[PDB]
Protein backbone atom coordinates (compact mmCIF):
# COMPACT_ATOMS: atom_id res chain seq x y z
CA UNK A 1 0.00 0.00 0.00
CA UNK A 2 2.91 2.40 -1.32
CA UNK A 3 3.91 3.26 2.81
CA UNK A 4 7.71 1.99 3.23
CA UNK A 5 6.32 2.04 7.43
CA UNK A 6 5.00 -1.48 6.97
CA UNK A 7 8.46 -3.27 6.06
CA UNK A 8 9.64 -5.52 8.34
CA UNK A 9 12.94 -4.29 9.85
CA UNK A 10 15.80 -6.74 10.42
CA UNK A 11 19.49 -6.43 11.65
CA UNK A 12 20.94 -8.39 8.60
CA UNK A 13 19.27 -9.94 5.96
CA UNK A 14 20.98 -13.65 5.16
CA UNK A 15 22.47 -17.03 5.81
CA UNK A 16 18.81 -18.54 6.19
CA UNK A 17 18.59 -22.34 5.01
CA UNK A 18 15.24 -22.31 3.09
CA UNK A 19 14.27 -26.33 5.00
CA UNK A 20 12.96 -25.00 8.09
CA UNK A 21 11.63 -14.67 25.62
CA UNK A 22 13.75 -14.83 28.32
CA UNK A 23 16.39 -11.83 29.65
CA UNK A 24 18.63 -14.22 32.56
CA UNK A 25 18.59 -18.11 31.23
CA UNK A 26 21.13 -20.77 32.03
CA UNK A 27 22.16 -23.52 30.33
CA UNK A 28 23.58 -27.62 31.38
CA UNK A 29 25.42 -29.27 28.48
CA UNK A 30 25.06 -33.09 29.30
CA UNK A 31 26.59 -35.83 27.18
CA UNK A 32 23.39 -36.02 25.24
CA UNK A 33 22.71 -32.62 24.39
CA UNK A 34 21.54 -32.05 20.50
CA UNK A 35 24.28 -30.07 19.06
CA UNK A 36 21.48 -28.04 16.54
CA UNK A 37 18.83 -27.84 19.93
CA UNK A 38 22.05 -26.64 21.68
CA UNK A 39 22.82 -23.22 19.55
CA UNK A 40 19.15 -22.50 19.08
CA UNK A 41 18.76 -21.73 22.24
CA UNK A 42 22.07 -19.83 22.71
CA UNK A 43 21.31 -17.89 19.31
CA UNK A 44 17.49 -16.18 21.08
CA UNK A 45 14.67 -15.67 19.25
CA UNK A 46 16.00 -11.92 17.98
CA UNK A 47 17.72 -11.75 14.91
CA UNK A 48 21.26 -10.20 16.30
CA UNK A 49 25.11 -10.28 16.40
CA UNK A 50 24.10 -13.48 19.17
CA UNK A 51 22.09 -15.15 16.70
CA UNK A 52 24.97 -14.64 13.97
CA UNK A 53 27.75 -15.43 16.39
CA UNK A 54 26.10 -19.09 17.15
CA UNK B 1 13.92 -55.51 -15.84
CA UNK B 2 12.46 -56.39 -19.25
CA UNK B 3 11.34 -59.92 -18.41
CA UNK B 4 9.98 -58.96 -14.41
CA UNK B 5 8.40 -55.64 -16.31
CA UNK B 6 6.22 -58.11 -18.68
CA UNK B 7 5.39 -60.42 -16.01
CA UNK B 8 3.85 -57.62 -13.53
CA UNK B 9 1.87 -56.09 -16.08
CA UNK B 10 0.90 -59.58 -17.78
CA UNK B 11 -0.33 -60.60 -14.34
CA UNK B 12 -2.24 -57.32 -13.01
CA UNK B 13 -4.37 -57.69 -16.91
CA UNK B 14 -4.71 -61.26 -16.17
CA UNK B 15 -3.38 -61.96 -19.44
CA UNK B 16 -0.80 -64.40 -21.18
CA UNK B 17 2.75 -64.15 -21.44
CA UNK B 18 2.98 -63.22 -25.19
CA UNK B 19 -0.94 -61.59 -25.21
CA UNK B 20 1.05 -58.72 -24.37
CA UNK B 21 3.91 -56.87 -26.81
CA UNK B 22 6.15 -54.92 -25.16
CA UNK B 23 5.95 -52.05 -27.89
CA UNK B 24 3.13 -50.97 -26.55
CA UNK B 25 2.48 -47.94 -23.54
CA UNK B 26 0.57 -48.72 -20.41
CA UNK B 27 -2.23 -46.31 -21.23
CA UNK B 28 -2.74 -48.43 -24.35
CA UNK B 29 -3.11 -52.26 -23.35
CA UNK B 30 -5.08 -51.43 -20.43
CA UNK B 31 -9.08 -50.66 -21.16
CA UNK B 32 -8.31 -46.78 -20.65
CA UNK B 33 -9.49 -48.48 -17.00
CA UNK B 34 -7.46 -45.87 -15.14
CA UNK B 35 -7.32 -47.39 -11.67
CA UNK B 36 -6.01 -51.14 -13.82
CA UNK B 37 -3.51 -48.00 -14.67
CA UNK B 38 -3.04 -46.50 -11.93
CA UNK B 39 -2.61 -49.64 -9.80
CA UNK B 40 0.10 -50.83 -12.30
CA UNK B 41 1.95 -47.54 -11.59
CA UNK B 42 1.38 -48.29 -8.28
CA UNK B 43 3.08 -51.67 -8.61
CA UNK B 44 6.33 -50.37 -10.07
CA UNK B 45 6.60 -47.51 -7.49
CA UNK B 46 6.45 -50.72 -5.61
CA UNK B 47 8.80 -52.72 -7.69
CA UNK B 48 11.86 -50.60 -9.10
CA UNK B 49 11.05 -47.38 -6.14
CA UNK B 50 11.55 -44.24 -8.91
CA UNK B 51 9.82 -43.69 -12.11
CA UNK B 52 10.21 -41.32 -15.10
CA UNK B 53 7.59 -38.74 -16.03
CA UNK B 54 4.00 -40.07 -17.70
CA UNK B 55 5.68 -43.78 -17.59
CA UNK B 56 2.07 -44.58 -19.02
CA UNK B 57 2.67 -42.48 -22.11
CA UNK B 58 6.05 -44.24 -23.02
CA UNK B 59 6.17 -48.27 -24.37
CA UNK B 60 7.29 -51.08 -21.86
CA UNK B 61 9.97 -51.79 -24.55
CA UNK B 62 11.41 -48.40 -24.54
CA UNK B 63 10.60 -47.83 -20.47
CA UNK B 64 12.14 -51.24 -19.50
CA UNK B 65 15.82 -49.77 -20.19
CA UNK B 66 15.11 -46.95 -17.91
CA UNK B 67 14.46 -49.21 -14.47
CA UNK B 68 17.53 -51.72 -16.04
CA UNK B 69 20.42 -49.12 -15.41
CA UNK B 70 19.24 -48.60 -11.32
CA UNK B 71 17.90 -52.17 -11.04
CA UNK B 72 19.97 -55.01 -10.49
CA UNK B 73 18.66 -58.69 -9.66
CA UNK B 74 17.16 -58.16 -6.38
CA UNK B 75 13.18 -58.76 -6.64
CA UNK B 76 11.86 -56.67 -3.93
CA UNK B 77 8.31 -55.85 -1.92
CA UNK B 78 5.64 -56.41 -4.65
CA UNK B 79 6.84 -59.31 -6.95
CA UNK B 80 7.73 -61.37 -4.08
CA UNK B 81 4.55 -61.04 -2.47
CA UNK B 82 3.10 -62.23 -5.64
CA UNK B 83 4.99 -65.16 -5.78
CA UNK B 84 4.47 -65.86 -1.94
CA UNK B 85 0.86 -65.97 -3.25
CA UNK B 86 1.13 -68.02 -6.50
CA UNK B 87 2.59 -70.67 -4.21
CA UNK B 88 0.88 -70.89 -0.77
CA UNK B 89 -2.44 -69.72 -2.64
CA UNK B 90 -2.34 -72.76 -5.65
CA UNK B 91 -1.02 -76.48 -4.96
CA UNK B 92 2.01 -77.30 -3.80
CA UNK B 93 0.44 -78.55 -0.35
CA UNK B 94 3.02 -79.82 1.37
CA UNK B 95 6.69 -78.38 -0.22
CA UNK B 96 6.69 -74.42 0.64
CA UNK C 1 -8.95 -36.81 -8.88
CA UNK C 2 -9.73 -34.49 -11.43
CA UNK C 3 -10.72 -31.77 -9.96
CA UNK C 4 -7.08 -32.26 -7.70
CA UNK C 5 -5.11 -31.95 -10.77
CA UNK C 6 -7.54 -28.77 -11.99
CA UNK C 7 -6.62 -26.91 -8.52
CA UNK C 8 -3.33 -28.68 -7.31
CA UNK C 9 -1.38 -25.29 -5.61
CA UNK C 10 -4.70 -24.10 -4.29
CA UNK C 11 -4.17 -25.40 -0.97
CA UNK C 12 -7.07 -28.01 -1.75
CA UNK C 13 -7.25 -31.16 -0.24
CA UNK C 14 -9.51 -33.75 -2.34
CA UNK C 15 -10.37 -37.12 -0.01
CA UNK C 16 -11.72 -39.98 -2.07
CA UNK C 17 -14.73 -41.86 -0.06
CA UNK C 18 -15.73 -44.11 -1.96
CA UNK C 19 -12.48 -46.13 -2.60
CA UNK C 20 -9.97 -47.27 0.41
CA UNK C 21 -6.78 -47.31 -1.23
CA UNK C 22 -3.26 -45.66 -0.21
CA UNK C 23 -1.78 -42.82 -2.44
CA UNK C 24 2.31 -42.76 -2.20
CA UNK C 25 2.66 -39.60 -3.47
CA UNK C 26 0.44 -38.58 -0.66
CA UNK C 27 -1.81 -35.90 -3.54
CA UNK C 28 -4.70 -36.25 -2.60
CA UNK C 29 -7.10 -38.73 0.31
CA UNK C 30 -9.19 -42.13 0.27
CA UNK C 31 -12.09 -42.82 3.08
CA UNK C 32 -9.22 -43.07 6.24
CA UNK C 33 -8.38 -39.14 6.33
CA UNK C 34 -12.22 -38.64 7.16
CA UNK C 35 -12.33 -41.10 9.95
CA UNK C 36 -9.31 -40.46 11.43
CA UNK C 37 -8.76 -39.86 15.14
CA UNK C 38 -4.92 -38.94 14.82
CA UNK C 39 -3.05 -35.83 13.06
CA UNK C 40 -3.74 -38.25 10.09
CA UNK C 41 -7.01 -36.44 9.00
CA UNK C 42 -5.87 -33.05 9.26
CA UNK C 43 -3.48 -33.09 5.82
CA UNK C 44 -3.46 -29.55 4.31
CA UNK C 45 -2.38 -29.24 0.44
CA UNK C 46 0.18 -26.52 -0.21
CA UNK C 47 -1.20 -23.00 -1.76
CA UNK C 48 1.95 -21.77 -4.21
CA UNK C 49 0.54 -18.18 -4.05
CA UNK C 50 0.82 -18.08 -0.26
CA UNK C 51 3.75 -20.63 0.78
CA UNK C 52 6.17 -18.43 -1.85
CA UNK C 53 4.75 -15.26 -1.60
CA UNK C 54 7.43 -12.41 -2.84
CA UNK C 55 7.84 -10.17 0.32
CA UNK C 56 10.30 -7.03 1.26
CA UNK C 57 12.54 -6.61 4.00
CA UNK C 58 15.05 -3.87 5.69
CA UNK C 59 17.96 -3.52 6.68
CA UNK C 60 19.81 -1.79 10.35
CA UNK C 61 20.95 0.49 7.66
CA UNK C 62 17.79 0.32 6.05
CA UNK C 63 18.14 -1.06 2.42
CA UNK C 64 15.46 -3.27 0.78
CA UNK C 65 15.16 -6.41 -0.62
CA UNK C 66 12.77 -8.84 -2.63
CA UNK C 67 12.62 -11.72 0.36
CA UNK C 68 12.39 -15.00 -1.49
CA UNK C 69 13.28 -18.13 -1.15
CA UNK C 70 16.71 -17.80 -2.82
CA UNK C 71 17.48 -14.34 -1.86
CA UNK C 72 16.98 -15.85 2.05
CA UNK C 73 20.13 -17.71 1.69
CA UNK C 74 22.53 -15.43 -0.09
CA UNK C 75 21.57 -12.05 1.62
CA UNK C 76 21.20 -10.51 -2.04
CA UNK C 77 18.77 -9.49 -4.01
CA UNK C 78 17.79 -12.78 -6.54
CA UNK C 79 19.00 -11.13 -9.66
CA UNK C 80 22.77 -13.75 -10.81
CA UNK C 81 24.42 -13.01 -14.45
CA UNK C 82 25.16 -16.49 -15.16
CA UNK C 83 28.10 -18.32 -16.80
CA UNK C 84 28.70 -16.92 -20.36
CA UNK C 85 31.72 -18.01 -21.94
CA UNK C 86 32.84 -15.14 -23.47
CA UNK C 87 31.28 -12.62 -21.08
CA UNK C 88 32.25 -13.74 -17.99
CA UNK C 89 35.59 -14.33 -18.46
CA UNK C 90 37.59 -11.84 -17.50
CA UNK C 91 37.89 -11.48 -13.79
CA UNK C 92 37.48 -7.38 -13.90
CA UNK C 93 33.89 -8.03 -14.93
CA UNK C 94 32.77 -10.80 -12.37
CA UNK C 95 34.42 -8.57 -9.69
CA UNK C 96 32.66 -5.14 -10.28
CA UNK C 97 28.98 -7.28 -10.75
CA UNK C 98 30.21 -8.20 -7.13
CA UNK C 99 31.22 -4.63 -6.45
CA UNK C 100 27.88 -4.07 -7.25
CA UNK C 101 26.31 -6.28 -4.59
CA UNK C 102 25.09 -9.28 -6.83
CA UNK C 103 25.94 -12.68 -7.44
CA UNK C 104 27.61 -13.96 -10.98
CA UNK C 105 29.23 -17.10 -12.34
CA UNK C 106 32.92 -17.46 -13.51
CA UNK C 107 32.86 -19.50 -16.60
CA UNK C 108 35.66 -21.93 -16.94
CA UNK C 109 34.36 -22.59 -20.49
CA UNK C 110 37.04 -19.58 -21.48
CA UNK C 111 39.93 -21.77 -19.09
CA UNK C 112 42.40 -24.13 -20.34
CA UNK C 113 44.16 -25.18 -16.99
CA UNK C 114 43.90 -25.32 -13.65
CA UNK C 115 46.84 -22.86 -13.48
CA UNK C 116 45.42 -20.45 -15.60
CA UNK C 117 41.99 -20.14 -14.23
CA UNK C 118 44.19 -20.31 -10.52
CA UNK C 119 45.13 -16.55 -11.77
CA UNK C 120 42.60 -15.62 -12.80
CA UNK C 121 40.34 -16.73 -9.48
CA UNK C 122 43.03 -14.63 -7.11
CA UNK C 123 42.45 -11.63 -9.51
CA UNK C 124 38.49 -11.59 -8.62
CA UNK C 125 39.54 -11.93 -4.96
CA UNK C 126 42.26 -8.63 -5.38
CA UNK C 127 39.52 -6.41 -6.70
CA UNK C 128 36.48 -7.15 -4.92
CA UNK D 1 14.40 -11.00 -19.73
CA UNK D 2 15.69 -7.19 -19.96
CA UNK D 3 13.60 -5.16 -17.07
CA UNK D 4 11.65 -5.18 -13.94
CA UNK D 5 8.32 -4.83 -16.04
CA UNK D 6 8.62 -8.57 -18.39
CA UNK D 7 9.73 -10.43 -15.16
CA UNK D 8 7.46 -8.92 -12.46
CA UNK D 9 4.62 -11.73 -13.23
CA UNK D 10 7.20 -14.56 -12.96
CA UNK D 11 7.85 -13.32 -9.44
CA UNK D 12 4.43 -13.05 -8.36
CA UNK D 13 3.31 -16.08 -10.16
CA UNK D 14 0.48 -14.39 -11.81
CA UNK D 15 1.96 -15.66 -15.12
CA UNK D 16 0.25 -18.89 -14.94
CA UNK D 17 -3.50 -17.10 -15.00
CA UNK D 18 -2.52 -16.58 -18.66
CA UNK D 19 -2.64 -20.35 -19.45
CA UNK D 20 -5.40 -21.25 -16.82
CA UNK D 21 -3.23 -22.57 -14.02
CA UNK D 22 -3.25 -21.76 -10.22
CA UNK D 23 -0.34 -18.73 -9.72
CA UNK D 24 3.25 -19.92 -10.02
CA UNK D 25 5.89 -17.84 -8.34
CA UNK D 26 9.55 -17.74 -8.95
CA UNK D 27 12.07 -17.41 -6.35
CA UNK D 28 15.03 -15.77 -8.53
CA UNK D 29 16.07 -14.96 -11.81
CA UNK D 30 19.10 -14.99 -14.73
CA UNK D 31 20.26 -12.64 -16.98
CA UNK D 32 22.28 -13.42 -19.68
CA UNK D 33 22.68 -11.17 -23.29
CA UNK D 34 20.91 -8.25 -21.66
CA UNK D 35 24.35 -7.81 -19.69
CA UNK D 36 26.36 -8.13 -23.11
CA UNK D 37 26.35 -4.52 -23.32
CA UNK D 38 27.88 -3.08 -19.45
CA UNK D 39 30.35 -0.53 -19.58
CA UNK D 40 33.03 -2.92 -17.72
CA UNK D 41 32.43 -5.97 -19.88
CA UNK D 42 35.45 -6.89 -22.44
CA UNK D 43 33.07 -7.69 -25.79
CA UNK D 44 34.52 -4.91 -28.21
CA UNK D 45 33.35 -1.10 -28.88
CA UNK D 46 32.01 -1.94 -32.31
CA UNK D 47 30.82 -5.59 -31.15
CA UNK D 48 28.43 -3.63 -28.43
CA UNK D 49 27.24 -1.70 -31.38
CA UNK D 50 26.09 -4.73 -33.23
CA UNK D 51 24.00 -5.68 -30.16
CA UNK D 52 21.97 -2.79 -30.00
CA UNK D 53 21.44 -2.61 -33.40
CA UNK D 54 19.78 -6.00 -32.93
CA UNK D 55 15.43 -5.27 -32.83
CA UNK D 56 15.26 -8.63 -31.45
CA UNK D 57 11.26 -10.51 -31.50
CA UNK D 58 8.57 -11.22 -28.51
CA UNK D 59 8.07 -14.96 -27.06
CA UNK D 60 5.36 -15.86 -29.92
CA UNK D 61 7.83 -15.83 -32.62
CA UNK D 62 11.30 -16.63 -31.61
CA UNK D 63 11.24 -20.39 -33.56
CA UNK D 64 11.33 -18.56 -36.65
CA UNK E 1 -13.19 -66.19 37.34
CA UNK E 2 -11.96 -66.33 33.54
CA UNK E 3 -10.71 -68.97 31.29
CA UNK E 4 -7.91 -68.56 28.28
CA UNK E 5 -8.86 -69.75 24.91
CA UNK E 6 -6.27 -69.33 21.92
CA UNK E 7 -7.59 -68.65 18.79
CA UNK E 8 -4.73 -69.77 16.10
CA UNK E 9 -3.58 -70.35 12.47
CA UNK E 10 0.22 -71.14 11.65
CA UNK E 11 2.31 -68.87 13.28
CA UNK E 12 0.09 -66.03 14.85
CA UNK E 13 -2.52 -66.50 17.66
CA UNK E 14 -4.46 -64.28 19.96
CA UNK E 15 -5.16 -65.34 23.54
CA UNK E 16 -9.18 -64.58 24.57
CA UNK E 17 -10.22 -63.95 28.04
CA UNK E 18 -13.62 -66.33 27.79
CA UNK E 19 -15.73 -66.28 31.00
CA UNK E 20 -16.67 -69.89 32.66
CA UNK E 21 -20.31 -69.44 32.59
CA UNK E 22 -20.03 -69.91 29.04
CA UNK E 23 -17.38 -72.25 27.53
CA UNK E 24 -18.79 -75.10 26.71
CA UNK E 25 -20.23 -72.75 24.03
CA UNK E 26 -17.11 -71.10 22.76
CA UNK E 27 -14.67 -73.38 22.67
CA UNK E 28 -16.70 -75.32 20.32
CA UNK E 29 -16.87 -72.43 18.01
CA UNK E 30 -13.33 -72.69 18.19
CA UNK E 31 -13.34 -76.54 16.48
CA UNK E 32 -15.56 -75.49 13.97
CA UNK E 33 -13.88 -72.06 12.85
CA UNK E 34 -10.22 -74.05 13.01
CA UNK E 35 -11.27 -76.47 10.21
CA UNK E 36 -13.21 -73.99 7.43
CA UNK E 37 -10.15 -72.31 6.71
CA UNK E 38 -7.11 -74.01 4.89
CA UNK E 39 -3.27 -74.78 5.84
CA UNK E 40 -1.11 -72.13 6.73
CA UNK E 41 1.68 -71.65 3.95
CA UNK E 42 4.56 -68.47 4.74
CA UNK E 43 3.63 -65.16 4.25
CA UNK E 44 -0.24 -66.43 4.81
CA UNK E 45 -0.67 -64.51 1.15
CA UNK E 46 -3.68 -66.87 0.89
CA UNK E 47 -6.95 -64.28 0.72
CA UNK E 48 -9.32 -66.59 2.87
CA UNK E 49 -6.20 -67.11 5.70
CA UNK E 50 -5.60 -64.05 7.86
CA UNK E 51 -1.63 -62.00 7.56
CA UNK E 52 -1.74 -60.78 10.61
CA UNK E 53 -3.95 -61.20 14.23
CA UNK E 54 -6.37 -57.94 13.66
CA UNK E 55 -7.38 -60.35 10.36
CA UNK E 56 -7.81 -63.09 12.45
CA UNK E 57 -10.00 -61.71 14.91
CA UNK E 58 -11.71 -60.26 11.94
CA UNK E 59 -12.44 -63.87 10.15
CA UNK E 60 -13.74 -65.29 13.56
CA UNK E 61 -16.65 -62.30 14.27
CA UNK E 62 -17.54 -62.37 10.68
CA UNK E 63 -18.35 -66.98 11.05
CA UNK E 64 -19.68 -65.68 14.43
CA UNK E 65 -21.97 -62.78 12.90
CA UNK E 66 -23.49 -65.57 10.46
CA UNK E 67 -24.77 -67.62 13.24
CA UNK E 68 -26.62 -65.07 14.89
CA UNK E 69 -30.59 -64.15 14.82
CA UNK E 70 -31.15 -60.42 14.84
CA UNK E 71 -33.92 -60.50 16.81
CA UNK E 72 -34.01 -64.22 18.69
CA UNK E 73 -31.46 -63.41 21.27
CA UNK E 74 -29.14 -66.70 20.96
CA UNK E 75 -26.49 -68.60 22.72
CA UNK E 76 -23.56 -66.42 20.53
CA UNK E 77 -24.48 -63.10 21.71
CA UNK E 78 -22.25 -63.04 25.15
CA UNK E 79 -19.83 -64.82 22.99
CA UNK E 80 -19.45 -61.91 20.26
CA UNK E 81 -19.54 -59.23 22.89
CA UNK E 82 -16.68 -60.37 24.49
CA UNK E 83 -14.68 -60.63 21.42
CA UNK E 84 -15.23 -57.02 19.77
CA UNK E 85 -14.48 -55.39 23.18
CA UNK E 86 -10.71 -57.39 22.72
CA UNK E 87 -10.67 -56.51 19.35
CA UNK E 88 -12.00 -53.38 19.68
CA UNK E 89 -9.11 -52.59 22.66
CA UNK E 90 -5.96 -54.69 21.61
CA UNK E 91 -6.04 -53.59 17.68
CA UNK E 92 -8.13 -50.20 16.83
CA UNK E 93 -6.97 -47.88 20.21
CA UNK E 94 -9.64 -45.79 20.18
CA UNK E 95 -9.36 -44.83 16.38
CA UNK E 96 -11.55 -46.09 13.61
CA UNK E 97 -11.44 -49.33 11.61
CA UNK E 98 -10.64 -47.50 8.56
CA UNK E 99 -7.45 -45.69 9.90
CA UNK E 100 -6.25 -49.76 10.84
CA UNK E 101 -7.37 -50.69 7.79
CA UNK E 102 -5.02 -48.07 5.98
CA UNK E 103 -1.77 -49.43 8.53
CA UNK E 104 -1.99 -52.74 7.74
CA UNK E 105 -1.95 -52.49 3.80
CA UNK E 106 1.12 -50.01 3.91
CA UNK E 107 3.24 -51.92 7.16
CA UNK E 108 2.01 -55.40 6.41
CA UNK E 109 2.11 -57.24 3.33
CA UNK E 110 -2.01 -57.35 3.33
CA UNK E 111 -4.08 -56.56 -0.39
CA UNK E 112 -7.18 -54.80 -1.08
CA UNK E 113 -9.67 -57.68 -0.82
CA UNK E 114 -7.36 -58.90 2.39
CA UNK E 115 -8.36 -55.54 3.60
CA UNK E 116 -12.00 -55.46 2.53
CA UNK E 117 -13.08 -58.14 3.92
CA UNK E 118 -11.81 -56.76 7.88
CA UNK E 119 -14.13 -53.71 7.71
CA UNK E 120 -17.22 -55.77 6.51
CA UNK E 121 -16.72 -57.91 9.39
CA UNK E 122 -16.45 -55.64 12.13
CA UNK E 123 -19.06 -53.62 11.07
CA UNK E 124 -21.43 -56.76 11.08
CA UNK E 125 -20.35 -57.93 14.46
CA UNK E 126 -21.21 -54.27 15.51
CA UNK E 127 -24.58 -54.45 14.52
CA UNK E 128 -25.12 -57.94 14.95
CA UNK E 129 -24.62 -58.03 18.47
CA UNK E 130 -26.41 -54.58 18.93
CA UNK E 131 -24.04 -51.82 19.84
CA UNK E 132 -25.17 -49.33 16.65
CA UNK E 133 -22.71 -46.09 16.55
CA UNK E 134 -24.43 -43.18 18.51
CA UNK E 135 -20.92 -42.12 19.44
CA UNK E 136 -19.97 -38.57 17.60
CA UNK E 137 -16.46 -39.76 16.58
CA UNK E 138 -13.58 -38.34 16.86
CA UNK E 139 -12.92 -36.69 14.12
CA UNK E 140 -9.77 -35.26 13.19
CA UNK E 141 -11.18 -33.51 9.79
CA UNK E 142 -14.45 -32.45 11.61
CA UNK E 143 -12.60 -31.08 14.79
CA UNK E 144 -11.11 -28.54 12.40
CA UNK E 145 -14.15 -27.54 10.68
CA UNK E 146 -16.16 -27.25 14.49
CA UNK E 147 -12.94 -25.08 15.27
CA UNK E 148 -12.83 -23.12 12.13
CA UNK E 149 -9.84 -24.20 10.41
CA UNK E 150 -11.68 -26.44 7.37
CA UNK E 151 -13.79 -25.62 5.23
CA UNK E 152 -15.86 -28.68 3.53
CA UNK E 153 -17.39 -29.27 0.15
CA UNK E 154 -18.50 -32.73 -0.98
CA UNK E 155 -19.09 -32.88 -4.90
CA UNK E 156 -20.73 -35.89 -7.11
CA UNK E 157 -19.59 -37.43 -10.06
CA UNK E 158 -21.57 -39.00 -13.05
CA UNK E 159 -21.75 -40.84 -15.90
CA UNK E 160 -18.56 -42.24 -17.47
CA UNK E 161 -16.15 -42.78 -14.66
CA UNK E 162 -15.78 -46.21 -14.84
CA UNK E 163 -16.81 -49.38 -17.29
CA UNK E 164 -19.18 -50.60 -15.04
CA UNK E 165 -20.25 -48.74 -12.28
CA UNK E 166 -22.28 -51.37 -10.92
CA UNK E 167 -19.26 -53.05 -9.24
CA UNK E 168 -18.73 -50.59 -6.77
CA UNK E 169 -22.73 -50.80 -5.88
CA UNK E 170 -21.71 -54.72 -5.45
CA UNK E 171 -18.59 -53.84 -3.44
CA UNK E 172 -20.54 -51.53 -1.40
CA UNK E 173 -23.32 -53.76 -0.68
CA UNK E 174 -20.98 -56.41 0.31
CA UNK E 175 -19.24 -54.89 2.69
CA UNK E 176 -21.83 -52.35 3.76
CA UNK E 177 -24.83 -54.65 3.86
CA UNK E 178 -26.06 -53.98 7.70
CA UNK E 179 -26.01 -50.03 6.87
CA UNK E 180 -27.43 -49.61 3.02
CA UNK E 181 -29.76 -52.61 3.42
CA UNK E 182 -32.48 -50.42 4.33
CA UNK E 183 -31.77 -47.53 2.03
CA UNK E 184 -31.21 -50.23 -1.14
CA UNK E 185 -34.35 -51.57 -0.16
CA UNK E 186 -36.41 -48.74 -0.31
CA UNK E 187 -35.01 -47.31 -3.92
CA UNK E 188 -36.01 -50.85 -5.33
CA UNK E 189 -39.36 -50.71 -3.90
Amino acid sequence: GDDESKIPAVEYFGGESPVDSEDSAVFKATSSTDEESWFKALAGSEINWRHASF
Amino acid sequence: ASLLLHVLVAHKLKKSLDSIPMSKTIKDLVGGKSTVQNEILGDLGKEFGTTPEKPEETPLEELAETFQDTFSGALGKQSSSLLSRLISSKMPGGFT
Amino acid sequence: VLTHRNKDGTGVRVIVAGTLDINPDDDYGFKQEIFDVTSNGLKKNPNWLEEYHPKLIKNKSGKIFVETKFSKLIGRPPLLVPGMTPCTVSPDFVAATTNAGYTIELAGGGYFSAAGMTAAIDSVVSQI
Amino acid sequence: FGSADDTYPYLTGEWSTKFDYPPMPFDGFLFGSRVMIAKEVKTSPDAKKCIAACTGVPDDKWEQ
Amino acid sequence: STRPLTLSHGSLEHVLLVPTASFFIASQLQEQFNKILPEPTEGFAADDEPTTPAELVGKFLGYVSSLVEPSKVGQFDQVLNLCLTEFENCYLEGNDIHALAAKLLQENDTTLVKTKELIKNYITARIMAKRPFDKKSNSALFRAVGEGNAQLVAIFGGQGNTDDYFEELRDLYQTYHVLVGDLIKFSAE
